[PDB]
């Protein structure tokens, strides 16, 4: 452990401070997307942002709007699957 | 990767044991409040924007590029049409100008 | 003192409201990188014995 001339110095950034950076980060990219990472944040409704990102890959914007319900469902059931993979898999 | 913002250009400069680069980038500023709508309903058809987003100034509707405010009339040749009016949540009732029709008179 | 992480401003998110830039500023940032060191050399025998 540490008993004869050895020690460990504490980190500068505590756990709650890092979790405050990561909360600010993913609370930005929901409200403003890539924008907030260039200049001032710009509030854009989320669904419009996702539709744009679809255009960014090469699928016509209307695809997102027509299928919005299925997309949201798949997203949610995927987050829950990750939650359980981590909650059980050693 | 090469300076904050949207990379536009760069120039290298020398240094005794290194290289210093000047990265010239574009940064937006002075942004306003607009109301939006995913798509428009006109005569039963959904009119999605091509390059940009439909934005409302309270009492009028336009279409503009997402990088810089430049309003234009929502017309048949800047918006594509697909599906029906009642399908996507969030449409608004508006009109679309058809440049051809003034020519038939 | 306890360090501050920065300003605390919340974005007025809505589901029918967008913010759009109406101007722009080009800015020239700088970046610095080393790419070399002094090409040193030492004579091992002279160093030890001379
Ligand atoms: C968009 O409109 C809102 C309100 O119409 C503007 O409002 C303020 O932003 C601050 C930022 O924290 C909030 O605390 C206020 O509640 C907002 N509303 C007020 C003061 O009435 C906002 O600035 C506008 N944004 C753009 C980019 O135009
Ligand atoms: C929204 O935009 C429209 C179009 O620019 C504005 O209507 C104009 O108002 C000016 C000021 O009186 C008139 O000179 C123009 O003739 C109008 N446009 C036309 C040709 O219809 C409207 O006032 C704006 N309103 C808001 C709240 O932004
Ligand atoms: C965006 O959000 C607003 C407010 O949360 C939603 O407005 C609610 O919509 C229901 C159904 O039409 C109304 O009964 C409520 O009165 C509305 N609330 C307010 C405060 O106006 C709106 O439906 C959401 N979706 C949009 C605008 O597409
Ligand atoms: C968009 O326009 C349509 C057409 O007028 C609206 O549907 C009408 O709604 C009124 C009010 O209940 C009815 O009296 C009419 O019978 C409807 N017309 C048809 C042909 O269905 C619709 O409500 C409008 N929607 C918006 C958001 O403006
Ligand atoms: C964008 O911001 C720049 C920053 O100043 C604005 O520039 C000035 O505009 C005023 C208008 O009266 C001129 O008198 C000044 O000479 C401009 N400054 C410079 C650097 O020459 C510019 O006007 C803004 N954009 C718009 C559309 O107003």
């Amino acid at each position: 452990q540490k008993f004869n001339g050895l020690t460990v110095l504490p980190p500068l950034l505590t756990d709650e401070m890092i979790a405050q950076y990561t909360s600010a980060l993913l609370a930005g990219t929901i409200t403003s997307g890539w924008t907030f990472g260039a200049g001032a944040a710009l509030q854009i409704p989320f669904a419009m942002q996702m539709a744009y990102r679809f255009n960014g890959i090469g699928v016509t914007q209307n695809v997102l709007y027509e299928n919005q319900k299925l997309i949201a469902n798949q997203f949610n059931s995927a987050i829950g699957k990750i939650q359980d993979s981590l909650s059980s898999t050693a | 990767f090469c300076g904050k913002g949207y990379h536009l250009m760069s120039f290298p400069q020398s240094a005794p044991h290194g290289v210093v680069f000047l990265h010239v980038t574009y940064v937006p500023a002075q942004e306003k409040n607009f109301t939006t709508a995913p798509a428009i309903c006109h005569d039963g058809k959904a009119h999605f924007p091509r390059e940009g987003v439909f934005v409302s100034n309270g009492t009028h509707w336009f279409v503009t590029q997402r990088n810089f405010y430049e309003p234009q009339i929502i017309t048949t040749d800047n918006t594509f049409v697909s599906g029906n009016c009642d399908v996507v949540i969030g449409i608004v009732n508006n009109t679309v100008y058809d440049p051809l029709q003034p020519e038939l008179d | 003192y306890t360090m501050s992480l920065g300003a605390e401003n919340s974005v007025a998110y809505s589901n029918n409201s967008i913010a759009i830039p109406t101007n722009f500023t080009i800015s020239v940032t700088t970046e610095i990188l080393p790419v070399s060191m002094t090409k040193t050399s030492v004579d091992c025998t002279m160093y030890i014995c001379g």
